RNA sequence: AAUAUGAAUUAAUGCGAAGUUGAAAUACAGUUACCGUAGGGGAACCUGCGGUGGGCUUAUAAAUAUCUUAAAUAUUCUUACA
RNA sequence: UAUUUUAAUAGUCCUGACUAAUAUUUGUGCCAGCAGUCGCGGUAACACAAAGAGGGCGAGCGUUAAUCAUAAUGGUUUAAAGGAUCCGUAGAAUGAAUUAUAUAUUAUAAUUUAGAGUUAAUAAAAUUAAUUAAAGAAUUAUAAUAGUAAAGAUGAAAUAAUAAUAAUAAUUAUAAGACUAAUAUAUGUGAAAAUAUUAAUUAAAUAUUAACUGACAUUGAGGGAUUAAAACUAGAGUAGCGAAACGGAUUCGAUACCCGUGUAGUUCUAGUAGUAAACUAUGAAUACAAUUAUUUAUAAUAUAUAUAUAAAUAAUAAAUGAAAAUGAAAGUAUUCCACCUGAAGAGUACGUUAGCAAUAAUGAAACUCAAAACAAUAGACG
RNA sequence: UAGGUAGUAGGUUUAUUAAGAGUUAAACCUAGCCAACGAUCCAUAAUCGAUAAUGAAAGUUAGAACGAUCACGUUGACUCUGAAAUAUAGUCAAUAUCUAUAAGAUACAGCAGUGAGGAAUAUUGGACAAUGAUCGAAAGAUUGAUCCAGUUACUUAUUAGGAUG
């Protein structure tokens, strides 16, 4: 049974009834007015608890289920307010116990209907500075920094690169007071990342799932026969999982055991340059049958899957 | 002989359904190898030589004078009111023999379909006849040998 | 069926796809001349006075067509463009005339589903 | 009833069970495959806790017969690994589980 | 089949028999 | 020689309501229906010879009955006589 | 103490279900009309034509014409569909055991006997086909003896036969055609069609044992033979039954059902044709699977009918099935052949082949439709 | 479409070609060869991909576009050059048009364009600037190949205003 249903709030609200013919209002509009509260001369809905932004490092996300739609609170006393018969506002007759105690997971969950989404932790400026120094000044490996602080190798590389950008923007004295206000405001909006705490730390034993390990296999062997992860690797013809974890640990730019000297054995000739020439030629050896444009290739220009790419300057080029 | 093998497969099916404990199948090298592979993999309680009337307790020498009256005697198992040997059926029929290369055997065990042969299910084994020897498909892959897929027994 | 019979031809029957517009000769539409305009009675249980036109296509085969809409200017020696489609109630007619093509004008004062019947969009801007 | 599920996600192996005039062909699925089955079976699975499956219904497609057949197939057509191992006297190992183990 | 289609076929056979009986003269003339 | 296009007047067949003439089938359909075949009749149909049940399996009485301790004993007995 | 100006007008289809679209209202009233399928409209139109509101796609939207996909991880007792039956050729169809070689699921050689056959001995049967030779009771016709006025049929009468010899009925004599009573279950035999009055000649058929052979086997396109009743061509016969025909009946009519006369046919010899509800509506073969009851055959343990093995029948377990039901299969499997792909058109038209002929075999397409069909359930009806 | 074939199947020699071959010409023999797993005959069609569409896939469809192959340049036959032509050559035969009336010339399946046919498919455009091709010692000359632009929503892609209200 499917029917068009106007998205009336699930929580109860006062519904307009006998009204002057020259009002032309709707139950949805009055629901919003009840939820927002009065709009002052400045255009600010001070009553609504979500108008402001938290400064206590605890996110203030919507909890419609727990507060039964009562989104109005005193700006200073931070106590619930609800509409009465007289049309004024004041303390509720009873206290809502669900709002009293909220699990930390719910605190970090922004959307009520999706319990699989959580907001990451903002790293403190001190931690970023320490990571920068240890990578650069102390000349350590990003693997070590990841292991101590629990962050990922891409994250620590991003930390160092962003800190370098911040330093460059700083020695030019370009960052204005507005950006500092922005950072201060947003810094207190999300929880800080405590390397000491285990449950904030991010797991570093994460491996992409190969397509073959997602396919179920079963072997019937002597019960006594011991079967281990290495035998599984042999039968699945994949590198052992621990070995794959070790391999990805060395792919970081600052991680130990990294080398990208594979493509240093191709004959490349740079043509001579004379005065007045606006260009120079590079000649790279390429074996016949492996170089050139195919004859009779596919023409996807007029099809939905046409290839579209970008050049160095960023212009959209039909690759 | 694929006809005899198909007959034995149907016979084992029927006996398991009516839930008998002892059964007789012809005397042949193919049947003996097939039964003993089943016995190793755990589908038969006991395999025994014997005549048409019953298994032979003592050693007996098989001669042309008594070759006709020889039948292997197999013992089926049951557990938790469910026969262990539920279904057993041929793959390579007598009219359409199937000879798969080793790579196709590996593909079959992996999960893909080759020659409209359903892949290897859990608790299943495909017997393969290579060089006059019957063995599990995994053993053939490990041994690198090649041959015809014979039957599935679940 | 034995596999010997399958190799001899036996197998699943290919789903027959009979054309519902044979006289169009695999063409979206064809011109024609209205040899006659007739009103026919629908088969039971429907009852009406349906307007149909007998049209001779350019191939050289005469087909029956149904003029849709409310009010048509079809008449003898009228050039019309016949398309596919069948008027289900009338038994025998298996084609439609495209309103707005040829000398067959569109439906007058048609304001909904115009393109299906032929009508310029009134601007009123 | 109680339905045995492989890793609380999918059935064990493939099922080709027949209910009266309904030919149920069901085959297991990869993690994250989704219920790519007929709507009747999809509802039965979603209520029973099965998340990944794939199959096709042949011959009769009566909804009620399909629902009865699929429930029965889950109940008795399939067999758990432990039961096979015990009645077989052999050891069945999940390569996927033992590849990602410690 | 049932007696429905059996009745239908019987009538068709009877009509064919009568039609071929009436056209005996024409058949003879056309076949010399 | 093959093929295609017409051809006076004429044989089937489909389609829409639609009246006329009977009542051939479905019940024992008022003569059991149908298969093969021959003859007859405005039309269904009727008749003749064999075959089938896709109708009778729908099947449901001629009938006769006996002796051992009738209890001071079996009938009671709730873990002990044995 | 600045460093040009500056905006933004989407169409198209649909909102009963399949199919997303509830905010209601007006016009017509089986008309106008819509429609891919079901279908809507005859005063409740959510379906026609519109307003409000809404749902898709979007510089495109719709419609037409087309391609792919959407079920054979199928069927043939009762729904489409096993050939009438068997014999057998090809089969690039299938098919025993052990060992040794190779180029390996195949071949070659040797050996073996479980499939398949040949011959003897022992025991039981008088069935099937052909050809001869006989028996039985009747029915009709004719004649005689007596013997009367009615006899025959029907729900009841008349058509045809009686006191003109004089019937009908009874008892005798003669001729003819046809058929086969219990037995009797077509039991049974036979490849099917068929097959029961008796005897004879020829041919075939069962079980056990001995020996022999050595996979020589199964199925079988094409092909070949036989094939009920009716039908046709010659020649004999025609008692009784009996298409057609002619009369008598009932009915409003009666080209019928009932009655009379009754030609072809029905009968034998030689032929043609090869068709049936030719049905177990169920092709043949092989291996296997749980019980019961009754008959038949074999085996000496016997003491004088208990014990084991085969086949048929009947009722079932499991299994299968849409169910009714099948239950040495319509179950579990393998091999071979025939056939089916919606109804109507249509086993029709045309062509070809064969027949003396009636006809038999082969065998389309066009137009129309969303129908058509089986099992079972509950009523109503007889 | 149930029988077909008569240089037909084969053998021996000679003749042309660089060459075998009843491929062609000549002589003598044998009596064969294809065929119900479909001959001979008839009708239809340009063929294919590492191309396009679709499907989970085996497959099914198209052969527009990119590429590969074949055949043709109004129709049929023959001839010289060559290694190769039955050549868009020529001869001859056939058809239609034109002027020069002649063993005359042309045949838009080269580009642009016109009439018809059709539901339907474009400019009688610019340059040899780039890549090629031809001639020339070279300077250079030509190139409707080719590179560009115009018509067309035929197809694909991007954009076609955000915050606040
Ligand atoms: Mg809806
Ligand atoms: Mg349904
Ligand atoms: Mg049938
Ligand atoms: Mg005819
Ligand atoms: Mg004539
Ligand atoms: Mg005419
Ligand atoms: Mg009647
Ligand atoms: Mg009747
Ligand atoms: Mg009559
Ligand atoms: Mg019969
Ligand atoms: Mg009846
Ligand atoms: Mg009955
Ligand atoms: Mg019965
Ligand atoms: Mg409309
Ligand atoms: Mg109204
Ligand atoms: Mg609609
Ligand atoms: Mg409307
Ligand atoms: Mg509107
Ligand atoms: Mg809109
Ligand atoms: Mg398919
Ligand atoms: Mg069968
Ligand atoms: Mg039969
Ligand atoms: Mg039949
Ligand atoms: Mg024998
Ligand atoms: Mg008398
Ligand atoms: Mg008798
Ligand atoms: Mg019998
Ligand atoms: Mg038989
Ligand atoms: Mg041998
Ligand atoms: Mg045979
Ligand atoms: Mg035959
Ligand atoms: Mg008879
Ligand atoms: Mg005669
Ligand atoms: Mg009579
Ligand atoms: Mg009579
Ligand atoms: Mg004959
Ligand atoms: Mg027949
Ligand atoms: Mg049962
Ligand atoms: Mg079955
Ligand atoms: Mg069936
Ligand atoms: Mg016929
Ligand atoms: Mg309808
Ligand atoms: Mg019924
Ligand atoms: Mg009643
Ligand atoms: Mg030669
Ligand atoms: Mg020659
Ligand atoms: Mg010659
Ligand atoms: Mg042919
Ligand atoms: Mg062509
Ligand atoms: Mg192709
Ligand atoms: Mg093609
Ligand atoms: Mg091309
Ligand atoms: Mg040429
Ligand atoms: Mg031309
Ligand atoms: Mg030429
Ligand atoms: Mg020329
Ligand atoms: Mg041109
Ligand atoms: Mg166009
Ligand atoms: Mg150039
Ligand atoms: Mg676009």
């Amino acid at each position: 049974f499917s029917r068009r249903r106007i998205a009336y709030p699930f929580y109860p609200f006062k519904k307009l009834g006998r009204q002057h013919p020259k009002k032309h209002d709707t139950n949805l509009k009055t629901a919003m007015r009840q939820f927002l509260g009065p709009k002052n001369y400045k255009g600010e809905y001070v009553m609504n608890k979500y108008f402001t932004v938290p400064t206590n490092h605890v996110p203030n996300y919507i909890k419609p289920d727990l507060e039964r739609g009562q989104s109005l609170e005193h700006p200073v006393t931070k106590k619930p307010l609800q509409l009465r018969y007289d049309g004024t506002l004041g303390p509720p007759p009873v206290e809502n116990k669900r709002l009293q105690n909220i699990f930390k997971d719910r605190l970090l969950q922004p959307f009520p209907s999706n319990p699989h989404c959580k907001t990451n932790y903002v790293l403190s400026p001190q931690l970023k500075q320490s990571i920068f120094e240890e990578i650069t000044v102390e000349g350590l490996s990003a693997q070590q920094v990841s292991q101590k602080y629990g962050l990922k190798i891409p994250r620590v590389e991003a930390i160092v690169k962003l800190v370098s950008v911040e330093n460059s923007w700083n020695r030019r004295n370009r960052v204005s007071s507005d950006l500092k206000t922005m950072d201060e405001t947003l810094y207190r909006m999300f929880p800080v990342f405590d390397s000491d705490a285990s449950f904030k730390r991010e797991n570093l034993s994460e491996i992409p799932v190969p397509q073959k390990t997602l396919a179920s296999r079963f072997l019937t062997i002597a019960e006594s026969e011991p079967f281990g992860p290495v035998d599984a690797a042999h039968v699945l013809e994949l590198e052992p999982a621990v070995e794959t974890l070790r391999n990805l640990s060395t792919v970081g730019e600052h991680s130990s055991g990294h080398q990208q000297s594979t493509n240093k054995n191709t004959k490349v000739i740079y043509g001579e340059l004379v005065e007045g020439e606006r260009s120079q030629y590079k000649f790279t050896n390429a074996k016949v049958g492996k170089v050139g444009y195919r004859y009779g290739s596919g023409n996807r220009d007029n099809k939905k899957d046409r290839r579209i790419g970008f050049n160095k300057l960023g212009q959209m080029v039909y690759i | 002989s694929l006809v005899k093998l198909a007959n034995t497969c149907a016979h084992l099916q029927n006996c398991s359904k009516v839930r008998v404990a002892l059964t007789s199948i012809p005397y042949t090298k193919l049947q003996l190898q097939f039964a003993y592979n089943l016995y190793q993999q755990g589908f038969l309680s006991s395999l025994q030589k014997g005549s048409t009337m019953g298994p032979d307790k003592d050693f007996v020498e098989v001669t042309p004078d008594n070759i006709s009256t020889r039948r292997l005697w197999v013992g089926l198992k049951y557990r938790d009111n469910k026969p262990v040997l539920s279904s057993c059926k041929l793959i390579s029929k007598p009219n359409s023999r199937i000879h798969l290369p080793m790579e196709d055997m590996k593909k079959l065990c992996s999960g893909v379909t080759i020659r409209n042969i359903k892949p290897l299910q859990p608790g299943e084994l495909i017997l393969v006849r290579a060089h006059n020897n019957i063995m599990d498909i995994n053993e053939a892959i490990s041994k690198k040998l090649d041959g015809e897929v014979l039957c599935r027994v679940k | 069926a034995t596999l010997n019979q399958i190799k001899r031809g036996s197998g699943p029957p290919r789903r027959k796809k009979i054309s519902t517009a044979p006289q169009l000769d695999q063409c979206p539409q064809r011109k024609g001349v209205v040899l006659r305009v007739m009103v026919l009675k629908p088969k039971k249980p429907n009852s009406a006075q349906r307007k149909a036109c007998r049209v001779r296509l350019t191939n050289g085969n005469v087909v029956s067509a149904y003029i849709p809409g409310e009010g048509h200017d079809a008449q003898e020696h009228s050039i019309v463009y016949v398309r596919g489609g069948r008027c289900q109630d009338l038994p025998g007619v298996k084609y439609h005339v495209i309103r707005g093509a040829g000398d067959l004008s569109g439906v007058v004062n048609r304001i909904s589903s115009r393109s299906k019947y032929g009508a310029k969009k009134p601007s009123k801007s | 009833k109680e339905i045995p599920r492989y890793e609380n996600r999918t059935i064990y192996g493939d099922i080709d069970f027949r209910y009266h005039g309904v030919k149920l062909h069901l085959r297991s699925a990869k993690p994250g495959f989704g219920l790519r089955v007929n709507h009747v079976i999809f509802e039965i699975c979603e209520c029973a806790g099965i998340k990944d499956l794939s199959g096709k219904v042949y011959k009769s497609r009566n909804d009620m017969n399909i629902a009865k057949g699929t429930i029965e197939a889950f109940t008795k057509a399939q067999k758990t690994l432990d039961e096979v191992a015990l009645g077989r006297g052999k050891k069945l190992v999940d390569v996927r589980k033992v590849y990602y183990s410690s | 089949d049932s007696v429905m289609r059996k009745r239908k076929k019987k009538m068709k056979k009877h009509k064919l028999r009568k039609r071929r009986k009436r056209e005996k003269a024409e058949r003879r003339k056309l076949s010399q």
